[PDB]
RNA sequence: CGCGUCCCCCGCGAGCGCACGGGGUCGGCGGCGAUGUCGGCUACCCACCCGACCCGUCUUGAAACACGGACCAAGGAGUCUA
RNA sequence: GAGUGGCGCGGACGCUACGCCGCGACGAGUAGGAGGGCCGCUGCGGUGAGCCUUGAAGCCUAGGGCGCGGGCCCGGGUGGAG
């Protein structure tokens, strides 16, 4: 049963990490623009 | 390609009495029903023994 | 009356539903407990190796408790002692697999069949795929597929292995009831390695596949599972 | 008894008919007409027989009585039902269910009587 | 009595709801929504009044019956099947109908119908192709799209509209419905130059043209 | 007005050196000469067009003499744009090195 | 009983 | 018109050819009836390649479609009208067949009675 | 995720509905149909592709440059008694 | 389990028990052994209110089929008494 919980947690963590990676790319672009 | 010896696969017990006499065959039908539907092991032995040959069920004297 | 017997038959039907749901939450929380164990097992192995290298000393990790032994060579032209050891490991057919715990008594059995096996120390995910997909149970001397939790519980419940995750735990973490859990599993009917073997005849050290493959059995488990 | 004179009749009866990997029984009261312990119409105390009427239309219901079972003439009591396709099938359902008279033969008899009624029903 | 609210947890993955059943317990808020504990219609008939029985027992039984099947779960009819499209087929794209009597013709895509089939009208002026359906699988999506988005296709022309009745005579509603959408497309294909005769022109495989090489 | 199928050659059957399995055909599609380029033609319908003596009915209109055995490009073969196609009737080997048509219309573009 |  | 059976499956057959005897082609003395080759050097006995096939139990037809005609019924061999009222309650599964040496005048009743009881005959308009 | 109670720290809610859930269904379709076409795997003839030496026998080993056999019908060989 | 105290006349299939059914695993084979044959031949006791000059046996067949096979069933022709 715990499989569903583990999967859901993994998909949420993956989404959060991807959003963070996009944010970091945006910050690096801003530093280069400065 | 499995290394199993099929020498000892077919078990040589009996599943029915070789006798075609009906009265003994009507008794088997009555103990086939009891050997499986009672928790008893008496009815397992009595069923197994009805299948056996004349030499395997000898005359128990008085 | 039957006013009772309608209501009495419902209560017993209810009692067995809440008996399932109580067992069901246990199977979840036992599985969530294991997710903590495997995290704590995985991380302490890396942790010990860091406090070694910080000092400059060496952390030699524990010799593996558990192997996965795959038969690779055929049934024709096999020595009688080598026949006996393969069929004590339950490797009676080419590309059969079984879990073998390591000790002094079992490595000497795994060195005496080194041409005719491909063995090694399997991964946690390598144990997962083998027990879920290829996992079959020896229930009443019949290879019945592990499709429900009430097959392992039916057979291995007395050793408190009541679900698939308990069995995977018992295999990977070689517990006190590994024998009753490993012998419950039917020897895994693996397919031929998808991509090709290197060289069946020779040892893995001399560019072959025959014998020990320490972490490298996991590359071939997914090749075969 | 029923079970005894089955163990004789099962293989070596005159009504028995074996060919083309098929076994039947051409008995005057077998309905579904196969060699069976259930449907054999010589063996039991209770025997429902369904036949086409001596007239054109209608179905007879052959009821075997309680008393004379060693009495081949005074045994079978016959009743012809020349009614519609519903209340000929209904009469037979009422003769069996509501008399407790061999209720194994309750549906096997109605499929027959229907197929007799279907036979004596002209073609277009 | 309550109105059906829409599902509180969004679909994160197919099968897996985004919220766990402790988060979901407070989304529904079940800590305060807790709970405690035909046939024989008679008729007055002019020796009394009668009782009839609707669903009466049958007058013929066949000599043997097929036994009732097992219960499968995920086998819907075609009417309830999920309808699939491509990334290349969007409303206004030009399609090369491959298989029909209009084989090879560049035929203008209007919209997805309620049967998976593509409502297509390569203008009857040019392709000699009416209001007609095509199948996704029997059509190549060309990488050329007239900006159709500002059309008003008659909603009354549906899936039952194009389904064959049983020579064939045209009823004038099909001539009017063609003529209504005629005046919304031909004036929109001509916004792009050389596109008018391109739709009149056919698709062919000449010596050297191999479809695995042309991106189109 | 033009051709709506690609040129294929029924080169042989799916065969080892000393055993052929007739149910799977090998199709040499002209144009594709690697597994790089074989991606488009997988799952495509492929027809063996031949004509015989006696007339047979045609879907569309009047009975012709021309017939077909329909097929389906199953998956890629070898390393050089050769492809495996499995036909509903196992092809006659008179057609070895003859023209069968890899169609376009299980289309996925 | 503890759902009241 | 036709008497349709109760149920009509796909009758799958593992082999539709005959198991011709080894060297029934070379000789007229050797009949086309299969004999197991019991030679010490026989190609066909010890499964050589491109050879005459030996029948195994593995070629056995599906138990649900075994003895089943292409029409979907199984044959039953009928000599008189008395052997038709045996088939009237297996009407949908099994069909009648009238024996070779039943006379032309009696076939005229057996086919006429089998139509009354709605039983299929494999060879209805045989002699006439 | 109750309260009415039993300690060491601070025994049945009432329904619906959707379904990756103990093995396929479609509540979807379109074509051609009377001396010219429809199906018939089998069975007649034929062609192609791959495979394929001639059986019986004794033999360690037979396609053998081992022996029996031109061909066909009919007959023909573990019986009976103690 | 059971005691005694505090409107509708309705419900498919089945089970020749020597049958029916379910789940798992397995299948080379000379000499050789055993089993099962609703395989085949000829006579016998039974039995099929069997079949047959409105055409038995036989024999031929580019006919329809069936059985894994031994073989068998039909259609057509031929034939004249089982």
């Amino acid at each position: 049963p715990y499989a569903k919980t583990m999967r859901r947690n993994t998909i949420l963590r993956q989404a959060r990490n991807h959003k963070l990676r996009v944010e970091r790319a945006a910050a690096a672009l801003a530093a280069k623009s400065d | 390609g499995v290394d199993i010896l099929h020498n000892k696969d077919r078990k040589v017990w009996r599943k029915e009495p070789k006798s075609q006499d009906m009265y003994l065959r009507l008794l088997v039908k009555l103990y086939r029903f009891l050997a499986r539907h009672t928790n008893s092991t008496f009815n397992q032995v009595v069923l197994k023994r009805l299948f056996m040959s004349r030499t395997k069920r000898p005359p128990l004297s008085l | 009356n039957f006013a009772e017997l309608k209501i009495k038959r419902l209560r017993k039907k209810f009692a067995q539903k809440m008996l399932r749901k109580a067992r069901r939450k246990l199977i979840y929380e036992k599985a969530k407990h294991y997710h903590k164990e495997y995290r704590q097992m995985y991380r302490t192995e890396i942790r010990m190796a860091r406090m070694a290298r910080k000092a400059g000393n060496f952390y030699v990790p524990a010799e593996p408790k558990l192997a996965f032994v795959i038969r690779i060579r055929g049934i024709n032209g096999v020595s009688p002692k080598v026949r006996k050891v393969l069929q004590l490991l339950r490797l009676r057919q080419i590309f059969n697999g079984t879990f073998v715990k390591l000790n002094k008594a079992s490595i000497n059995m795994l060195r005496i069949v080194e041409p005719y096996i491909a063995w090694g120390y399997p991964n946690l995910k390598s144990v997962n795929e083998l027990i879920y997909k290829r996992g079959y149970g020896k229930i009443n001397k019949k290879r019945i597929a592990l499709t429900d939790n009430t097959l392992i519980a039916r057979s291995l419940g007395k050793y408190n292995i009541i679900c698939m995750e308990d069995l995977i735990h018992e295999i990977y973490t070689v517990g006190k009831h590994f024998k009753e859990a490993n012998n419950f599993l039917w020897p895994f009917k693996l397919s031929s390695p998808r991509g090709g073997m290197k060289k069946k005849t020779t040892h893995f050290v001399e560019g072959g596949d025959a014998g020990n493959r320490e972490d490298q059995i996991n590359r071939l488990i997914r090749r075969m599972n | 008894s029923a079970h005894l004179q089955w163990m004789v009749v099962r293989n070596c009866s005159s009504f028995l008919i074996k060919r083309n990997k098929q076994t039947y029984s051409t008995e005057p009261n077998n309905l579904k007409a196969r060699n069976s312990f259930r449907y054999n119409g010589l063996i039991h105390r209770k025997t429902v027989g369904v036949e086409p009427a001596a007239d054109g239309k209608g179905v007879v219901v052959v009821m075997k009585r309680r008393s004379g079972q060693r009495k081949p003439a005074t045994s079978y009591v016959r009743t012809t039902i020349n009614k519609n396709a519903r209340a000929t099938l209904s009469s037979i359902r009422h003769m069996i269910r509501k008399n407790k008279y061999h209720p194994d033969l309750r549906m096997a008899a109605i499929r027959r009587a229907s197929a007799i009624l279907r036979s004596q029903k002209p073609v277009m | 009595k309550g109105k059906p609210h829409c599902s509180r947890n969004p679909v994160l993955v197919r099968g897996i709801g985004r919220y766990s059943r402790s988060a979901m317990y407070s989304r529904k808020a079940l800590y305060k929504r807790k709970y405690a504990a035909l046939a024989t219609v008679t008729k007055p008939v002019g020796g009394g009044t009668r009782v009839v029985k609707l669903r009466k027992m049958p007058r013929y039984y066949p000599t043997e019956d097929v036994p009732r099947k097992l219960l499968s779960h995920g086998k819907k009819p075609f009417s309830q099947h999920v309808r699939k499209l491509r990334a290349s087929i969007t409303p206004g794209t030009i399609l090369i109908i491959l298989t029909g009597r209009h084989r090879g013709k560049r035929v203008v895509f209007l919209k997805q119908l309620s049967s998976g089939l593509l409502l297509v009208t390569g203008p009857l002026s040019l392709n000699r192709v009416p209001l007609r359906r095509t199948h996704q699988k029997f059509v190549i999506a060309t990488s050329t799209k007239i900006d159709i988005s500002g059309v008003k296709i008659p909603k009354h022309l549906t899936d039952a509209y194009f389904k064959k009745k049983k020579k064939y005579e045209i009823t004038e509603q099909r001539k009017v419905d063609q003529k209504a959408v005629d005046s919304q497309i031909l004036p929109k294909i001509k916004a792009v130059p050389q596109l008018q005769g391109y739709l009149r022109s056919v698709f062919a495989l000449t010596n050297g043209v191999y479809p695995h090489k042309l991106v189109f | 007005s033009g051709r709506l199928w690609c040129k294929a050659i029924f080169a042989g059957y799916k065969r080892g050196l000393r055993n052929q399995r007739e149910h799977t055909a090998l199709l040499k599609i002209e144009g594709v000469y690697a597994r790089d380029e074989t991606e488009f033609y997988l799952g495509k319908r492929c027809a063996y067009v031949y004509k015989a003596k006696n007339n047979t009915v045609t879907p569309g209109g009047k009975p012709n003499k021309t017939r077909v055995i329909w097929g389906k490009v199953t998956r890629a073969h070898g390393n050089s744009g050769m492809v495996r196609a499995k036909f509903r009737s196992n092809l006659p080997a008179k057609a070895i090195g003859h023209r069968i048509r890899v169609m376009l219309y299980p289309s996925r573009i | 009983r503890g759902l009241r | 018109a036709a008497l349709r059976p109760l149920v009509k499956p796909k009758i799958v057959k593992k082999r539709t050819k005959k198991f011709i005897r080894h060297q029934s082609d070379r000789y007229v003395k050797i009949k086309r009836n299969w004999r197991k080759p019991r030679g010490i050097d026989n190609r066909v006995r010890r499964r050589f390649k491109g050879q005459i096939l030996m029948p195994n139990i593995g070629y056995g037809s599906n138990k649900k479609t075994k003895h089943m005609l292409p029409s979907g019924f199984r044959k039953f061999l009928v000599h008189n009208v008395k052997e038709l009222e045996v088939l009237l309650m297996c009407n949908k599964s099994y069909c009648a067949e009238i024996a070779h040496n039943v006379s032309s005048k009696n076939r005229k009743a057996i086919v006429e009675r089998a139509a009354q009881l709605a039983i299929r005959v494999t060879n209805p308009n045989a002699r006439l």
